[PDB]
RNA sequence: CGUAAAGCGCACGCAGGCGGUUUGUUAAGUCAGAUGUGAAAUCCCCGGGCUCAACCUGGGAACUGCAUCUGAUACUGGCAAGCUUGAGUCUCGUAGAGGGGGGUAGAAUUCCAGGUGUAGCGGUGAAAUGCGUAGAGAUCUGGAGGAAUACCGGUGGCGAAGGCGGCCCCCUGGACGAAGACUGACGCUCAGGUGCGAAAGCGUGGGGAGCAAACAGGAUUAGAUACCCUGGUAGUCCACGCCGUAAACGAUGUCGACUUGGAGGUUGUGCCCUUGAGGCGUGGCUUCCGGAGCUAACGCGUUAAGUCGACCGCCUGGGGAGUA
């Protein structure tokens, strides 16, 4: 899906550390890069419906991600948003 | 008592897991049976089978297959009781009404033989009916004398006699059987768990239970 | 989803029952094991127990009555796609007395003989025979 | 609500419904008591009076409700802090016709050109139409083009369903396993809505070998607008858009827990290891037979049509009619 090298990078850039893989935004951060590389894929093969039925699946994650992260703590959500410049 | 032999059982392909309780383990991909929980169960049986032994009471055995079909003859020369060593018949005690009959034609045949009445020239009053003497005998030979309903049911194998076993559950008479791994229980007020067709575990089952009876009828 | 752990508690019990296993085991519950106790003092369970700490298991020892199963009918009342409350006079009583209506009052979970003679009602839990 | 009427073709999802576990707090729901109110009559209970009754009438109960006040805190809800077993992320691997784009290979049908060669070929129950002395069929050589991928191949695999088979490359989705770490209820279901959705069909532009609606002829038949035969157009193929229907079937909605067994297939993994085309374990998916139970019966049976929970869809005699 994504190279270790590209996930590694957005852990340690969103998570407290390169260990904390966990933490909603680095699951928020993982899932809109995959989205975002995922954009040109579909720009050119408008018609592979099974690979964009996967896409639907992580566009859906993170809307709940966000939601979820939005009622612990508003304030830190507000930040998410603002840095994957999103919710557009 | 507890000696060598009947732990054997049959492979755990055919087991019935019913019987879980019953077996110590899987030996050999074979399951065997646990000896310390027979001897309870097998020497209590012994104990309620003297009990009604003193009472007069009637005991007929079971028997079957081949392994066992002249085994069981020989316990019911040991002592009084009846058996059944070939094919059951469908009903031998639901309708024993029915073959009563059957066993007054055996008796009137047999005595025919007796006093040689049937020692006539003609080869159908000599030949043909003389062979429904071997018929009979053969099936109804050991309940000739019962006169009645037993009091007690002795079987070999649980399974491979289910027939006998219906008719005792529906008359209520107590069975007693030897239910092997691959048995079904539930239908016999009596579990003695073990095998039922090795030769050398067959034979110590009707020969204990042979002793016991005549003890108690005294 | 597990979404009414009760029903999973009683169903566990009433399989378990039909099954004639010896004993029933599942996550454990504050709520789960005052119900249990009532079971106990009632005679339906012959004992249960709490084993761990960060994930309790709770156990309980079934008992049969000449070869059959003790708890002849559980099953749940109050839901949560539909809860069932009771008055005082309003209370149910199983069987014409004979079963136990389990009953959640102010003063805790106890059956419903108890709740009627303290005067209290609350939610039904669930009805045992 | 498998087969009698009844599970949307399948999914994603807002509103809504429902929601693991622990502590504290709130006391809305809930529960206890009291107060006010709930007209009288009527119903009901115990009495009274018309000679009895109907009828009349005293008292009580009832009016299951609403509102307040005072308490209770188990349960549900609100709020705060938690927790890891639900769910999810990360690390390492495995299998697969999962999807999209491009390239390529072999067998073969048909057609075209030529060589050899001569009277049949083809077809059927029989026959004819048809093709052939203008050289067919057969046979060899060369070329052109289209479509589908023999053997492998398997109640085998993958996918939400529809569905997906030569080989190679590029882009890409999901599932599963091993231990370890991380987030800490972030979940389940879903009206409306949105997306996908065999084949046929439609629009535009290409392609068109084979097959083949319609159509034509020859047979069959009392007739044959058919079955059979010789031909043959759309279509079947590609690009894009539309259509949104199937016995779209497991005639069985999705999610979770629980409940005797046996024999296989397939795909990971742990362990014993010299007495291997071995021995004992642990996961995912899947086929068959069967126990209790269930079912009108047939049958289903740990992949339930068993025992339960959450939510949605749908049915209410046959025809008229899934029609106006
Ligand atoms: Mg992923
Ligand atoms: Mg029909
Ligand atoms: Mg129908
Ligand atoms: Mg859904
Ligand atoms: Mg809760
Ligand atoms: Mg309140
Ligand atoms: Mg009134
Ligand atoms: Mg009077
Ligand atoms: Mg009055
Ligand atoms: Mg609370
Ligand atoms: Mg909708
Ligand atoms: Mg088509
Ligand atoms: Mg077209
Ligand atoms: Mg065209
Ligand atoms: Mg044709
Ligand atoms: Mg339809
Ligand atoms: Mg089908
Ligand atoms: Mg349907
Ligand atoms: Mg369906
Ligand atoms: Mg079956
Ligand atoms: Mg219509
Ligand atoms: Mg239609």
């Amino acid at each position: 899906s994504l190279s270790t090298e590209a996930t590694a990078k957005i852990v340690s850039e969103f998570g407290r550390d390169a260990n904390d893989t966990g933490s909603t935004e680095v699951q928020v951060a993982l899932l809109t890069a995959q989205i975002n590389h995922l954009q040109g894929h579909f720009a050119e093969h408008k018609k592979d419906h099974h690979s964009r039925r996967g896409l639907l699946r992580m566009v859906s994650q993170r809307r709940k991600l966000l939601d979820y992260l939005k009622r612990k703590d508003v304030a830190r959500y507000t930040q998410l948003i603002e840095r994957l410049g999103l919710r557009r | 008592m507890l000696k060598a032999g009947v732990h054997f059982g049959h492979q755990t392909r055919y087991w019935n897991p019913k019987m879980k309780p019953f077996i110590f383990g899987a030996r050999n991909k074979v399951h065997i049976i646990n000896l310390e929980k027979t001897v309870p169960m097998f020497n209590e049986a012994l104990a309620e089978l003297n009990k009604i032994a003193s009472r007069k009471g009637k005991i007929l055995f079971v028997g079957t297959k081949r392994a066992a079909s002249e085994a069981v003859k020989d316990a019911a020369l040991s002592c009084d009781q009846f058996f059944v060593n070939h094919r059951w018949l469908g009903g031998m005690l639901t309708n024993w009404k029915t073959v009563r009959q059957s066993i007054k034609r055996l008796k009137d045949l047999e005595t025919q033989s007796q006093d040689g009445t049937f020692d006539k020239l003609t080869k159908k009053e000599a030949l043909m009916r003389t062979r429904e003497l071997e018929k009979l005998e053969n099936s109804l030979g050991g309940i000739k004398d019962m006169g009645g309903l037993p009091d007690a049911l002795f079987v070999i194998d649980a399974d491979h006699e289910h027939i006998a076993i219906k008719e005792a559950n529906n008359l209520g008479i107590p069975v007693f059987a030897i239910v092997d791994t691959n048995s079904d229980p539930d239908g016999v007020d009596f579990v003695i768990p073990g095998n039922d067709d090795a030769i050398r575990a067959v034979t110590l089952y009707l020969g204990a239970v042979a002793a016991t009876v005549r003890e108690g009828r005294s | 989803s597990m979404q009414d752990p009760i029903a999973d508690m009683l169903t566990r019990i009433r399989n378990g029952q039909a099954a004639n296993k010896a004993a029933v085991t599942m996550p454990s519950s504050k709520l789960k094991v005052a119900i249990a106790n009532v079971l106990k003092e009632e005679g339906f369970i012959e004992d249960f127990k709490v084993e761990g700490d960060t994930k309790p298991e709770l156990e309980l020892t079934l008992k049969y009555f000449q070869g059959k199963a003790v708890v002849e009918s559980i099953q749940r009342v109050s839901r949560p796609g539909l809860r069932i409350y009771k008055r005082k006079d309003e209370l149910p009583k199983v069987m014409a007395g004979l079963g136990i209506a389990v009953v959640s009052t102010s003063k805790g979970v106890m059956t419903d003989r108890a709740a009627r003679q303290a005067g209290l009602g609350g939610e039904i839990i669930c009805y045992v025979a």
